[PDB]
């Protein structure tokens, strides 16, 4: 309702959104690596 | 006789025309058009993709 | 060659396929007894090992990842 | 206290188990001293 | 053969070069082995013919064995510097078979990766190798030939 808390910050949110995906973004680079039959990677 | 210091041969096609013999040619043809089947290779059935 | 390998064991002329075959002077089939061609066993063994350690360095490889230099 | 020697050359198959120590460091050979010896007691020079 | 370059992603952001995924590796692996098997294929047998290669200051070297050949051809390339050092293997230890070896590999990359785009996994596929060479070291005992009735030096002749 209208006395309910709005807490004045998005900001907050979105910083975890991006670090979220960044973080998903490195995990899937190695997600074909696990298992026998896995790939390997030459950096 | 000579008209000048030197004179340097002449290039039989134009500067800059582009030639090749051998067989590396007709591999490259292929390879191309290989390149331009590649981009249509999964396009093809129903479940194909746009 | 395959119709040396599929044959009996008790046919000479025919074993003896299995040894000969391709000639770069010539080109025709001739022995290679008689013409000299011959090579160590050593130089095919651990040749294809190397080639299989070859094929598997690359054939392993998924994603290739570049860094560039400081 | 488990070693790993590096080196370039050789098959896969090549690698098999040693009973002992295995020195990855080679002989001089400057004066011609010799490369093969048995029954020798081995001992740690740690001086100049 | 493969054309269109990778777009920057903003997504996934790693210092240094870009990172390039999917089957254009393998695509241009293979491309990158062809640059240097082309090179060798020529100069094979008797009947191959040999090239040459300048030093950039008037000297230039003209070679039929594949490990000196690809000394001189410094490959940038990740994939062509295994067989690079192969061939560099292969010399030292048994001095022949330099530039069939290379081929041998070129033609299973090529090969193989006709196989990995018909929907087979690699590791199947290193499985029927290792199967494959294990029968072909079998089969090459099989086909062994003891020196016999021979006069004097002359298997050492013409086997040189
Ligand atoms: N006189 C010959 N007759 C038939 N085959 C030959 C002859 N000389 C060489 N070869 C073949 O050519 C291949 C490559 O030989 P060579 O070029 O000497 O070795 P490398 O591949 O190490 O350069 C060998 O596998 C061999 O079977
Ligand atoms: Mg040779």
């Amino acid at each position: 309702p209208s006395n309910a808390t709005f807490k004045n910050k998005e900001k907050p949110q979105e910083v975890r959104k991006a670090n979220i995906i960044a973080a998903r973004s490195v995990a899937d680079a190695i997600r074909t690596s696990l298992g026998p039959k896995g790939m390997d990677k030459m950096i | 006789m000579n008209f000048g210091s030197q004179t340097p041969t002449i290039v039989v096609l134009k500067e800059g025309t582009d030639a090749s013999q051998g067989k590396g040619q007709i591999i490259s043809n292929i390879n191309a058009c290989v390149a331009v089947q590649e981009a249509l290779k999964p396009t093809l059935g129903p479940l194909g993709s746009d | 060659h395959a119709a040396s390998q599929m044959a009996k064991p008790e046919d000479v002329k025919r074993r003896s396929y299995r040894n000969y075959g391709l000639d770069l002077i010539r080109g025709k089939i001739v022995d290679e007894i008689h013409a000299g061609v011959l090579e160590p066993t050593i130089s095919k063994v651990k040749s294809l090992k190397s080639a299989l350690e070859a094929c598997v360095a690359i054939l392993r490889i998924d994603t290739m990842i570049t860094v560039d230099p400081e | 206290d488990i070693r790993l020697v590096k080196k370039v050359g050789g098959t896969i198959d090549d690698t098999e188990m040693i009973d002992g120590v295995v020195l990855t460091q080679t002989a001089i050979k400057s004066a011609g001293g010799p490369t093969r010896k048995e029954k020798a007691k081995i001992g740690l020079i740690q001086f100049q | 053969m493969s054309q269109l370059f990778n777009n920057s992603r903003s997504d996934t952001l790693f210092l240094g070069g870009e990172k390039i995924s999917g089957d254009d590796i393998r695509n241009q692996n293979v491309l990158a082995t062809m640059a240097v098997a082309n090179v060798v294929k020529s100069s094979l047998g008797p009947v191959g013919l040999d090239k040459m290669l300048v030093d950039d200051i008037g000297d230039f070297t003209v070679t039929n064995d594949g490990a000196t050949i690809l000394s001189l051809l410094d490959v940038q390339h990740p994939a062509g510097k295994i067989l690079v050092e192969l061939a560099q293997q292969q010399d030292r230890e048994i001095g022949d078979g330099t530039t069939s070896v290379v081929i041998i590999a070129s033609e299973l990359l090529k090969r193989a990766n006709e196989l990995v785009k018909n929907k087979i996994h690699p590791t199947t596929i290193i499985t029927g190798f290792r199967v494959a060479l294990r029968e072909a070291i079998r089969f090459i005992n099989e086909v062994l030939s003891t020196s016999v009735d021979t006069l004097g030096k002359e298997t050492l002749i013409n086997i040189a």
